[PDB]
Parts: structure tokens; C-alpha cells; sequence
């Protein structure tokens, strides 16, 4: 059940891809650590909730 | 990969396309980038928004409560041989303000317990190491009347037995809400007053409040029988939301909190004085 | 097809047959029919005695009368049958014996009478007692035989310390054992409601923490009959109708034969 | 020596935990199981069994066999309710001690549909029609059949089938209600009325008992194990 | 094992 | 998957099929669902009965005993330099009531030991850390007469040596019953009185009781020789049934327990007063 | 001897099937933890112990 | 017994850590999610939403609705700045409390391009041309349009499209600037001037408000989570 | 070097063959735990040490 | 597997084979089982000598 | 450093337990077995041997 | 290993 | 590994 993922390596030693290993020890998912590999989304539903969405170089009002 | 978009090389313009002008009345924010109004070079962007993800923003254990409990000889007046705390993130302000950037949330909760103790009085001999019992009493269950009555038997309630000096105690709790999400805000009542009501107290409720006991209480006590000398202890509770999701953003609290609701009372003047034409 | 019904049954065991024209189907406790001890669940190694028809037939106990003040009746098994023909003889000649039972309770009246009997078969029916003294009910008192015992509406603590009765004090709404009667329905049961049915028929498997045990030391099943709704008729304030309990041992087998056990019931 | 680092939670004892531990009687020869009749796999199986309701908790009736008996009669006031009760299966005094009520007092949250079954224990010569009802929360609890009629209901006709069942369907705002009393998670109201009236002939009892029963429909579930207030012990 |  | 059955869409009815009517005399509970008596919509059900499984109901460690043992100078009168406890779930009420929803059970048992201590008297110097010995004495074995006699050699009996301040001690026990299941209730006697008996005491027994010693005892002592000053300790015992199976359900205890049997004495009035037509 | 099973994941992080690993360290099964993957059964033996079981839309008595 | 060696860090508690721990309510039946509208995946999404700037923090205007209103008029002194402000998005009193400013006060470092949008709230009969500008750090903060003209700027012409947007491009020496005030990581200066003037006809208001807005361009990011000075509590 | 064996499972949970894992950490066999999988033998060398062993249904003396 | 031998079903006897008689002078213990002197049923034995191993 | 969490039972001593431990005389040259007559594998073997009963415990 |  |  060992899960192996890659580290986003910031400062590199003078020595490529480095990994880390994870194993869940408990049956309940609430017991689990945070994976922190998170997906991002569009701001659109807040920044542009328009019914007719318009392209920025055209007149906003027409 | 998670890096932000690259800046494109952009040159001079003389055209009918006018990104710079817009109409905010629409309800929309203008999607502009530096290359729309100035000449830009090509930059290969490597920066990322890794640390401002919902999980990362909340991924820190915050102090939400300080419970004080004594261990001393049971006298016949009000003492603190045991204490109870209603579970909430609202007795403190910092995590409350962070959680409240959003209307609804959904998460698992991590509880870490830091226990410290000291001697109250100059001298009566000393104390052997104390074991503390932290019992969760969900709404409905018998609450303790006494530090060593039958409720502490804890046959079905979850309890933690903590030994002084050991690493801070830590447990995990699932998403336990009655709804599909936790409401950080509830514009309503738990009761409606009806025309046919006898007194008009029957239908009265607190504004914004949902259930009376929300999520129950933590009952804390020292399991040790009392030493000849008195020991006072504090149980500090750190809360961390994990595997978090949040909905419907809200403006941050701008004035000091005045209780569990959105009520304000004073220091309603958040902003500093600064001249209109002063840098 | 032809004309058959839920309400009309014939039960035949050995040289005995029961008919009923007003039944309410019939219950098989915990969905399990009586059966003999399987080789792979066997414990005493000596060859069993299976008396079959001589013991697995319907014995009818003494009749009890149900009247307006009747609080309830109880029986224990195998105890109610200790003196019943060759069944009782087999029970007392062997150290060990297992048996299932068909219990048939009988109570008819008329379309104008009224009342409802709660008939409950209870595994390990431990009853409560007389006293300040815990678990003190004497063997002879715990075992009424065919006669059965009764329920009371309230707890009368046998006060006489000096010369104790060592009797049970079974209170009706507490099922004689510290729990509420309304929940007795989790146990295998039927209701004899006089507007619906003459009788109840419950088939009991052998239930125990063991494949076989001592019948003289231990009762497996308790039969409790309580009036869920009191007897009533016309305007007559002193109505009385008979309740008759008929019971049959089933798949009976016995181990450990020796001289006969003669218990002291005085 | 494998390099290790002790995390928080270390050396604690959680009552609610699930870990291996040394066996104090190694190699013990265990007595095998035998197929005992009556095995239970889930506490909700017990809540699905019909048990009798203490419907009558009036001063002299309660903690007595009469608490199980509701009197119906041919001379009753037809405008009045036969019985009125709240849908609080673990809290309402009539429901809290039923087998369903008792399993629910070991849990904090309940959800699902319930069903009430009523038994006519009068004589065969007696007849009648009864309206039994359920009002979801939010309005005035029904005081007249006129009002009760408008909610979920069943019109029971007395006859050879002795009993009638009203299912109280799961109608809630929250996904799980609470087992304690609380206006925010309330279940509504149950009421009973005469639809016509009890009619008997002469030489027949004019009065009789009705017994009531409650059990869970197969969609019923519970969560958050907790201690019950239904038992305690002294110092 | 499960290597992402 | 373990979710409960979905609600089916159900429409109007005008028919000879009458689910609503029944006859409880049969001994059966009517299998009805909301769609049998009302119009229902289709609901895809996701709720489950995961937490009400037999294992989950019992999956909690409950307090069944508090053993007190002293460590002080051996004087010549009755002291508590060692103590003995008969193993049972009946000195406490909470787990007893849960276990008793059933007639027969079968399980492995987990024992967790919480040990706390304190100073009895205001002052005589102090105490170095104590080691406690918890010895199991199965029926038949020599019991201790003295806190340091030969029985504590424990050559064949299982013993736990616990050090004060260490994590609570924990051991596991197999299903150890003489029968195929543990009897939570025994409607019988261990002896029958015979007509030929000399006195009628020979055949007398306690009602409901099986063997005299049931499962033996736990003998507890402080292995340390006495300090100049006295230390009092309490060993709290938590019991958890695991890998559990249960048979033949029973109505829960409705009135306070009065000893090991089913006997009742007082508070025989469980139910509150409430009006017949009152919500 | 590592046993790998799936978690019934309730609250999900913004990141599918998650697993947990189990290994028994001791020879005696009594030493073992509780698996908590438990099978459910029919209420029938308690709710309907009838010899002739009848369908709910038909008369209980006939 | 696996031979182990305890390393430094053992038995500590780091607030910032990420570890598994026992679940105190095992096998709990969790309420499933439903698709609620308005879900947020990253705090930077909020900083990209235009929110109104408190541009007017003068003595009687601040902590009042007038703090949001800049007065433009046909009789203004054309040589003077309409408004002058520093590019310190989390620190400058006009910017620090905007939604962008507020998210930044929970972080130590910011980087990326910003954009200011101005709304003309005068009558339709009003006209004008406005120059809005940004001066990167290092010189004298602009006091005249002559000086402001020379830096990054936009000449806004009032008309049917009510609003204008000036993007402040990321021009910095350091890869990440600080959220507090600091000369070493300073952002420069923003200024506004009349390019021509507000012109109205007769029967028209000669004076009117301009509302201002700020939000982050899509290249904006933040780092080093920290506590905000924007909230506190008493003993 | 992980050794995997089966447990003789006595009380079974409501959930088949269950295993336990073993690894020796030390070079010296004396350091090792007890396997407790032990082979049984005939009582014959003590119960019947006869030169002419005879079948139980025949005369012991003849 | 380690369970003890099963009991065999054994019926009546009238024969020249006499397991019940023996001569302990030989130095030997008589190998008898319940089925040699009484009528026995078939029992599938599950008990074992696991805990009395050296 | 592998992140670990100490469970209950930790640092106890159970008389009835079965664990590995360091060998105090490493690499010792052990005397080999020889086939001694009379080996016992189970205490029940002894209970199967006929022994004489003290049938007469009178004064 | 044994993956269920 | 060595599975017996
Ligand atoms: C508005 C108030 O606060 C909240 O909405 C809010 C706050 C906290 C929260 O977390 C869940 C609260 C219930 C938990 C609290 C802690 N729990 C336990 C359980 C056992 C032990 C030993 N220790 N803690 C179990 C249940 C969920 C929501
Ligand atoms: C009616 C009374 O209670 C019970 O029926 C009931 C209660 C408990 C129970 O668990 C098993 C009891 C025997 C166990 C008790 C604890 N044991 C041990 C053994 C060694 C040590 C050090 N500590 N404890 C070994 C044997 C089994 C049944
Ligand atoms: C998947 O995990 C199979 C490989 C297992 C590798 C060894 C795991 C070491 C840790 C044991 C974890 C037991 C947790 C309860
Ligand atoms: C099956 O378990 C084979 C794989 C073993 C993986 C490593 C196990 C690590 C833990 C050692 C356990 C020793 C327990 C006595
Ligand atoms: C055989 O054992 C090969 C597999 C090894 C699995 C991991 C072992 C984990 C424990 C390390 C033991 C080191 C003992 C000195």
C-alpha cells in the first residue's frame, strides 16, 4: 500500500527527481495526513459571472 | 507543473481594440494583463500559487481554547476538580477570521492537546505524575456532576487518557455535520413564532443560532486522587482543519468580534487617516 | 388452491393431534426448526437415547382461568414437563438432555368478548425475587413444574428476614426481570386477540450456549403469558374464560444414563 | 537501530482506538462456535422489530400496564384527539423507552422513515373508522381532525385484519436529525382522530383498548456512538 | 505499491 | 458498498392490494416502506449502517473496575499492600447494560490499565518511581496471603509489570469460556437438592450463578519496598470486547441494577408523566 | 503478509481510491485489531419468524 | 522488537506539521457532499476579484461611505494631483483593507502584476480626459503631470464605456517583494492628473464622484503564511 | 527475510485465513522468539515399551 | 491441523476380543478408548493439545 | 527519522509474552545435541502413562 | 502481500 | 520472503 510521489525540489544539493513515500496506517480517512497536491481552478465564477461573456478587446457595453 | 502563466512579448499598438476601457457595472472584473496596455518582454514564469491553496492556508494548528482544571482535596464549595468546554472555533479570534472568508466549509478536524501544570502554593510536600482524562460528551449523553461520578466510566463516549510530560495528545475527527457542509453563517432561526402560541416565549430563538448544543462538549479532569498540596493545570486545545473544501467567499471581519454572531459593538473605525494626495 | 387457510391448522406429533379453526399463522422462533445434535457439534461421546414418539407428543398442562384481575402466568421448560409421562422419566434418568418444543396456547371466547393475551417465548428467562438478598430464590421455588407461576402488579419485598420465603416476585410491566414489558416483543411471540384468534402456536428450537446440558439444573426457555388488554364481556364485571397450555417436546435426545434423579421439592 | 521520530499522540490512550496488543494467554485451546439460533449482526435489526408503545403516561396510568392501553369508546367526544404525540423517537417519553428509542439513545444522530402500527383489541362485533396522521414540522400542531387531515395520513377501517400501519416518511431539512430534543432538528407531530365512531351492538362492551407499536422502516440509520441517559450508578 |  | 436501499418513485393507487392493513397477532412486524402508503419520489440513498454494527457498538474501552493498592510500611493490622479483583463486567453499569441487549456472546477481550498515584500525607520526604505487578490468578491457583509471598513468583500465571508514568498497560485475552458462548443470563442452578440429602444445605445454590469463581482474579501490588512516606495508588481497568458475535436479543435494563442477578429493588418507575393528548 | 484495503473516504481533499495497510505482528488472533469490515444480515428471523411468510399487499389473515 | 533509535525532533509538536493520528469516532457514517455553488480552490482567486478602494482617508471622510468617493469637478485646480498613492498593496492604508490587501496580510511575500480600474459616476452629459500613472521606485514621487507622464501610464477618455483600467506591470529588482513597508522592497508610486478637464453643459452637476477598484493580474502569487495584524483579542 | 504464517483463529469477527508476519533482527538464534508451531509425538516409548507389542483386543498374557 | 482423534461410532459386542482385560505387569498402559467398552456415537473432535506442548 | 507513534502497552513487561532480545554471549560455540533416549514433546504424554492411585487415604 |  |  506504499504510495510514492515526487517532491517539488526547491534548493538543490551539489549531487534530477526526488521522491517521498507515504503509507496510511488507519482505516478511517479522517485519520489521514493532508496530501497537499492540490488542483487549482478558474476565477471566472467570481470574476466574470456574466450571462453573455465578452472578450476583453471588444466594448463591455454595446 | 503548477507555475503561473508566462508573460508574452508584446509590441506597439494603433487599433480599434481597446482592452483598457471597460464597464464595471456589468458585475465583472476586467481580465487584463501587462501586455494589454504596455510593451512587454517574454518572461518564462516559474512562480506558483502552491502555498495559497485552501489546504495550505488552513494547514496550521491554531489555539481555540484554554481549559483550566484543578487537582486538590474535595472541599464542599465550588471548585474546578473537573471542567467542561463547548466545542467551537469562536472563543478565539484568529482561526475564526480565517474560516470566515467563506460561507460554507467541509473538513476533517485534527485536535492536539498541550497540557501544562504548576504548584499553586509555596509548600505542602509534592505531587506524583498526573494522568488527565479528556472525555467527549456528544449532545444527549449524561454530563458529569462530580469529578469521579459514573459518567467518567466512558463506555461509549470517546475518551483520551493523557500522561503528564508525554508528547501532546492528538486525535482525528471526521466531517460530523448534520448538513452537507458546515455553515459559518446562518441567516435564520431554530423556531418560528406562530399566531396561535400561548406565551410569545414559546417561539422565541436566538438569531443566527441553529442547534442548542451544536457539537457537544469536552469534559476534562485529573484522574489522580488529590495530593496534600494543590496542583493547577491548563489544557490548551489546538485545532487544525484538514482535507478542507470551502464555498461562497465573504469579506473578512473588519471590526472586533462581539460574541458568536455577526454583532459589532465598538472600535467601528478600522481605517487610518491619510491625505488624498499623499503617498 | 382448494380452500386452505392461515387460520386453520392441524398439528400431529406421535399419537396426538391438535386442530385449530381460528389461528393467526404460526411462529418458528428465530427462523429455526428443532434439530438433533450434529456430529461436528457433539460433545458427550456416549451413544444417545432418542425416545422419539414416546416423548415427542403433546402433553396438556393443568388449565388456568383468565379473569378481570388476572395479572399473568409463567412457565419454564423443561420444568413444566418434569412429570409428563416418559419424557419426565428420560429427563430424570440421564445427566444430559436436549429438546425443542411446539408450544400451543388455547383460549377461545365469543364474538362479544374482549381481550388480548401476549404469549412470549424467552431464552434464559431469569426472573427476579422476594428479597434484599440477591440471587436467593430457592430451587424448589424457581421451579413450579406444570403449575407455573404468576405475575404481580407491584413489588412486594418479602420482609420476614428471620424465615425467608426465597420466592420470585415477578412484576408485570417489568417482565418480572427489570426491563419494560413493551419490549418483550423482541422475543419470539404471538398475540391471542379474542376478536381475531383462539390460539397461539410457537415452535421452539433448543437454545443454549451449549449443544446439550443438564435439564434438571437448567431451564432453556421461559413461557410468559400476560394480558396486554384485560378480559371483558357484556357488562358482567366478573367474567372468566379458560387458558389451556399444550406443549410437545421435539427432537429429544439424552446422554449420561445412570440411576434416577429424585429432586427435593418440599 | 532504525532512526525514528516520535510524533504527537505518542503514549496516549484513546478509548475509541483500534490496535494490536500482546496475548496474555498464548496458545490457548479455544472452544469452537456452534450454530446458536438468534444471531444479530447490527443494532438497527433490533430497531426494526415492532415493540409496544407506552402511549398512556397519565398520572395513575404510567409505570403500570395501563400505560400500554389507549381507551376507545362509542361515547367518546368525536371532536377531540384520541392521542397526540411528537416525532422525537429517542426523546419523547412515550417513544424513548421503546426498543427503537433505546438503541437511539446510544447514538447522537438519527435518519430514516418510521412506522406506527395500531392494534384494535375490542370485540369482533365492534366497528369503526379512525384517522391517523403525521404533520411535518413548521406549523401549529393539529388540534382538530380538520387540521390533521391535511398532512400525511391513513384512514384505518376496523375489520378482520386487526391492525393498521401508518408509515412516517423521512421528510427533513437536515440529512441527519438529533436524538435529543431540539427545535432546529424537530420531526413534527402525530395525531389520531375518530373518522366516523366506534359502533357496537347491544350486549357488547362499549369501551375497549387500542395497543400501539413502533419500528424502523429499512432506510433508517444512526451515527455517533454515545452514552445513554437511560442508566446510571451511585457513588 | 502505488507510484503516482 | 454498504448504503441503504433507495427510495422508489411511487404514484397513486386504487386497488385490492392493501399493505396498510395487517395483523400483528401473527407475531410479525409489517415490512412497510413510505412508498406503500404515500406518493414518493426517487431518492438515491447514500446513508449506511456502518457505525451500528455489533463490533462498532462495542468498539470502545469501558471502565469496569477501580483497584486501590497502597505502598507503605508493613504494620501488623489490615492494610492494602496488595489487592484482588474478581474479573467481571458487573461492578459497573454502562458496559453491562450494552452487553445485556443480548443473551449469548462470543469475543476476545482487550484490557487496558490506567495507573495513577498520589501522596497520602502532608510530609515525610518522597518516593522513587513505582513498579506495579498485576498478576492473573486463574481458579485453582494459590492466591497471595502477603504482598511479597511466594505466589508473586508467577512462574506459570501471566503477570504484567507496569512502570509508573509509562503508557497505560495493555494486554489481549482469547475467548476463554467453558461453553461455546458466554451466557449473559443463566436461568438455573449449579446444584440440585435431592430427596436423599442429609442437610438441605448440601444442594443449595445461588439462582442464576454458574461456577463459583467464574474466570479468576487479578492480584495487584506495588513491587517497590516501602518509602518512609506513604503512596496510595489506583489501578483503573478498561475492558473492550473485540472480534465480537452476539445471539438472542433482549430488552434493555429499565430499572437500576441490584447486584449480579436480574434482581430489582427500587426506582421501579422509569417513565415520566405525560398527557395522552399532549405533544 | 501486508494486507491492503480501501478506505470509505468521507470528506475529500482538493487533490479517487485511498488505501490503508495492515500487518499482524502476533501469532495469537486474540492479539489482533478489529477489521471493522462487517457483513450485515436480514432482520427476518426477528421481524418475520412465520412458518407461512406472506407478501405485504395480501391479507395477513386469510 | 525492531531495534530503533530516537532522533532529535522526537516528541515535539510542530503547529506547521503534517501527520496521521487515531480517529476518535471510528466508522462514523459521513454526510455526503452536494454540489454547492461558489466553491473556492485558492486564496489568490479572491485577490483577483475587483473590490472598491478606500481612496479617501481624510479626517472627516475616513470610516465613512465618503472614503470610497473621489470628487472630480469642472472647476478643480488642473495643476494639482487628483490622487496620490504608494504601491504597497498590503501596507498602504488605502490598499491594506481591500480584498487583495486582506489576503496579502496573511502572507509575508508578494509578487506579480496588479490592476487598478476607475469608474466615472458623473452624469452622461459630462466629459473629460484623465491621465493615470505608475512610477517604478527610485526617484522623486511625481508632483506634476509633467513628471507623471514619463512613467507607465494610461490616458482615460470618459465616454459610454464608463470605466478604465491601468495595469501596474511587475517591475521589481527582487523576485518577491515584502507585504510590510520597507524601502528595500518598495513598489513605487501611483498618481492621477487631469489631461484636459471635466466639462459639463448648463443644468448639469459640475461635481461628481469617481470610484476606484483593485485586483490582481493572473501572474500574482504569495508566500510564507503568517498571522495578520488586522484582527486581535483582549485579555 | 520476512516469514509469513497462519494464525489458528479462535473467536472470529463478523467480516477465512488470517496471517502474521515475523522477521529475525539478530544473528544469534538464541535471541529469537519462540515459533510455537510444535510437533507432537507418540506416547508409545513410555506407555508401551514392550519388546513384543500386542494388539489391545488379544490377551496381554499368552 | 492439530486436533485430537475423533470418537468413532461403536455398537454392541458379543465376542472373543476382550480389550477390557489386560496385564499391567508387562510394564504397559492399556491403549483403551470409550468405544472399546461402551457404545459410542461419532464425534468430530476439534479440541487440541496446543497449550500443553513443552 | 521514521515518524512513529507509541501505542498503549508500550514499555510494559508481560510474563506471558514472546519477543526477540539481544544475545549477551555473541558467537558462542554451542555444544550439539546427541540422541538421548526418552524425549517428551507434550505434557499430555505424561498424563497418558498409567500411575498408581492412592486409593486408601484413611487415618 | 494480500490486497482485498 | 518465506511464506510457510
Ligand atoms: C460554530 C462553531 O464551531 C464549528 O462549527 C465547528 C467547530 C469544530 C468542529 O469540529 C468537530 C466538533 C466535534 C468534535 C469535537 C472533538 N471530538 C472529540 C472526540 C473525542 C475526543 C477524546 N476528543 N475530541 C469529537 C467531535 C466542527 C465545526
Ligand atoms: C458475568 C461476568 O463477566 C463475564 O462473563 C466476562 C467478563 C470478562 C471476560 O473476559 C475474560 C476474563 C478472564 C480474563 C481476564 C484477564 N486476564 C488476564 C491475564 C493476564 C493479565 C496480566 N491480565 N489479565 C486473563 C483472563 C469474560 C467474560
Ligand atoms: C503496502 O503498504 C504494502 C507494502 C507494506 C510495506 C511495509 C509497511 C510497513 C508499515 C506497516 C504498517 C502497518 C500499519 C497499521
Ligand atoms: C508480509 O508481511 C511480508 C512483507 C513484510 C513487510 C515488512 C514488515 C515490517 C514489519 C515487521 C513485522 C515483524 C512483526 C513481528
Ligand atoms: C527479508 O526480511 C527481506 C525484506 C525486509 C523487509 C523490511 C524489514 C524491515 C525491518 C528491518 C530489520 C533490520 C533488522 C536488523
Amino acid at each position: 500500500g506504499a504510495q510514492v510521489s515526487s517532491q517539488k525540489v526547491g534548493a538543490h544539493e551539489n549531487s534530477s527527481t526526488i521522491n517521498y513515500t507515504t503509507i496510511n496506517y488507519y482505516k478511517d480517512s479522517a485519520s489521514n495526513a493532508a496530501s497537499k497536491q492540490d488542483y487549482s481552478q478558474d476565477p471566472s465564477k467570481f470574476t466574470e459571472p456574466l450571462k453573455d461573456v465578452l472578450i476583453k478587446t471588444a466594448p463591455a457595453l454595446n | 507543473q503548477d507555475s503561473l502563466p508566462d508573460t508574452k512579448a508584446s509590441g506597439p499598438a494603433h487599433s480599434k481594440e481597446v482592452p483598457a476601457l471597460t464597464a464595471v457595472e456589468t458585475g465583472a472584473t476586467n481580465p487584463l494583463a501587462p501586455s494589454d496596455t504596455v510593451q512587454t518582454r517574454h518572461v518564462v514564469q516559474r512562480r506558483s500559487r502552491s502555498e495559497s491553496t485552501i489546504e495550505s492556508f488552513f494547514a496550521r494548528g491554531a489555539c481555540v481554547a484554554i481549559i483550566e482544571v484543578d487537582n486538590e482535596q474535595p472541599t464542599t464549595r465550588a471548585q474546578k476538580l473537573f471542567a467542561m468546554w463547548r466545542i467551537t472555533y469562536k472563543d478565539t479570534v484568529q482561526l475564526r477570521r480565517k474560516l470566515e472568508f467563506f460561507t460554507y466549509s467541509r473538513f476533517d478536524m485534527e485536535f492536539t492537546f498541550v497540557v501544562t501544570a504548576n504548584f499553586t502554593n509555596a509548600n505542602n510536600g509534592h505531587a506524583l505524575n498526573q494522568v488527565y482524562q479528556i472525555m467527549y460528551i456528544p449532545p444527549g449523553a449524561p454530563t458529569p456532576k462530580s469529578w469521579d461520578d459514573y459518567t467518567w466510566q466512558t463506555s461509549s463516549n470517546p475518551s483520551i487518557f493523557y500522561t503528564y510530560g508525554a508528547a501532546p495528545a492528538r486525535i482525528s475527527v471526521p466531517y460530523v455535520g448534520l448538513a452537507n457542509a458546515y455553515s459559518h453563517f446562518y441567516d435564520g432561526f431554530a423556531k418560528v413564532p406562530l399566531k396561535t402560541d400561548a406565551n410569545d416565549q414559546i417561539g422565541d430563538s436566538l438569531y443566527s443560532a441553529m442547534t442548542v448544543d451544536d457539537f457537544g462538549v469536552l469534559a476534562v479532569r485529573v484522574v489522580n486522587d488529590h495530593n496534600p498540596t494543590k496542583v493547577t493545570s491548563k489544557v490548551r486545545i489546538y485545532m487544525k482543519p484538514k482535507h478542507v473544501r470551502v464555498w461562497c467567499p465573504r469579506p473578512p471581519r473588519a471590526v472586533p468580534y462581539y460574541g458568536p454572531g455577526v454583532d459589532y459593538r465598538n472600535n467601528l473605525d478600522p481605517l487610518s487617516e491619510k491625505g488624498l494626495t499623499t503617498y | 388452491a382448494c380452500g386452505y387457510s392461515d387460520r386453520v391448522l392441524q398439528l400431529t406429533l406421535g399419537n396426538s393431534t391438535i386442530t385449530t379453526q381460528e389461528a393467526a399463522n404460526s411462529v418458528v422462533a428465530y427462523g429455526r426448526w428443532p434439530e438433533f445434535i450434529r456430529d461436528d457439534e457433539a460433545n458427550p461421546v456416549d451413544q444417545p437415547t432418542e425416545p422419539d414418539v414416546a416423548t415427542c407428543r403433546f402433553y396438556t398442562l393443568d388449565t388456568v382461568m383468565w379473569g378481570k384481575e388476572s395479572k399473568g402466568w409463567w412457565w419454564k421448560l423443561p420444568d413444566a414437563l418434569r412429570d409428563m409421562g416418559l419424557f419426565g422419566q428420560n429427563m430424570y434418568y440421564h445427566y444430559l438432555g436436549r429438546s425443542g418444543y411446539t408450544v400451543h396456547v388455547q383460549c377461545n371466547a365469543s364474538k362479544f368478548h374482549q381481550g388480548a393475551l401476549g404469549v412470549f417465548a424467552i431464552p434464559e428467562y431469569c426472573l427476579a425475587g422476594d428479597s434484599d438478598k440477591q440471587r436467593y430464590t430457592s430451587y424448589a421455588n424457581a421451579n413450579p413444574g406444570e403449575r407455573g407461576g404468576k405475575f404481580y402488579s407491584q413489588f412486594n419485598k418479602d420482609n420476614a428476614v428471620t424465615s425467608p420465603k426465597r420466592e420470585f416476585c415477578p412484576v408485570d410491566y417489568l417482565l418480572g426481570c427489570g426491563v419494560l414489558l413493551g419490549n418483550a416483543f423482541v422475543y419470539p411471540h404471538q398475540i391471542i386477540n379474542l376478536r381475531t384468534n383462539n390460539s397461539a402456536t410457537i415452535v421452539l428450537p433448543y437454545v443454549n450456549a451449549l449443544a446439550i446440558d443438564s435439564m434438571v439444573k437448567h431451564n432453556n426457555w421461559g413461557i410468559a403469558i400476560l394480558p396486554l388488554s384485560p378480559l371483558d364481556f357484556a357488562q358482567d364485571s366478573s367474567v372468566e374464560i379458560p387458558i389451556t397450555v399444550t406443549i410437545a417436546p421435539m427432537c429429544s435426545e439424552f446422554n449420561g444414563l445412570r440411576n434416577v434423579t429424585a429432586p427435593k421439592f418440599q | 537501530g532504525l532512526p525514528v521520530l516520535n510524533t504527537p499522540g505518542s503514549n496516549q490512550y484513546l478509548t475509541s482506538d483500534n490496535h494490536q496488543s500482546p496475548c496474555a494467554i498464548p496458545e490457548f485451546d479455544v472452544t469452537p462456535p456452534i450454530d446458536i439460533p438468534g444471531e444479530v449482526k447490527n443494532m438497527m435489526e433490533l430497531a426494526e422489530i415492532d415493540t409496544m408503545i407506552p402511549l398512556n403516561l397519565e398520572s395513575t396510568k404510567r409505570n403500570t400496564m395501563d400505560m400500554y392501553r389507549v381507551t376507545l369508546s362509542d361515547s367518546a367526544d368525536l371532536s377531540q384527539p384520541i392521542l397526540c404525540l411528537s416525532l422525537s423517537p429517542a426523546f419523547d417519553p412515550r417513544l424513548s423507552h421503546t426498543m427503537l428509542g433505546e438503541v437511539l439513545n446510544y447514538y447522537t444522530h438519527w435518519a430514516g422513515s418510521l412506522k406506527f402500527t395500531f392494534l384494535f383489541c375490542g370485540s369482533m362485533m365492534a366497528t369503526g373508522k379512525i384517522l391517523v396522521a403525521y404533520a411535518p414540522p413548521g406549523a401549529q400542531p393539529p388540534t382538530s381532525r380538520k387540521e390533521a387531515m391535511l398532512g400525511t395520513h391513513v384512514i384505518w377501517d376496523l375489520g378482520l385484519q386487526s391492525s393498521c400501519t401508518m408509515v412516517v416518511p423521512w421528510i427533513s431539512n437536515v440529512t441527519y436529525r438529533q436524538t435529543t430534543q431540539d427545535s432546529f432538528t424537530e420531526g413534527g407531530y402525530i395525531s389520531m382522530f375518530y373518522q366516523t365512531r366506534i359502533v357496537v351492538p347491544l350486549s357488547t362492551p362499549k369501551s375497549m383498548s387500542m395497543l400501539g407499536f413502533v419500528s424502523a422502516c429499512n432506510d433508517f440509520s444512526v451515527r455517533l456512538l454515545r452514552d445513554t441517559t437511560h442508566i446510571s450508578q451511585s457513588a | 505499491i502505488s507510484e503516482v
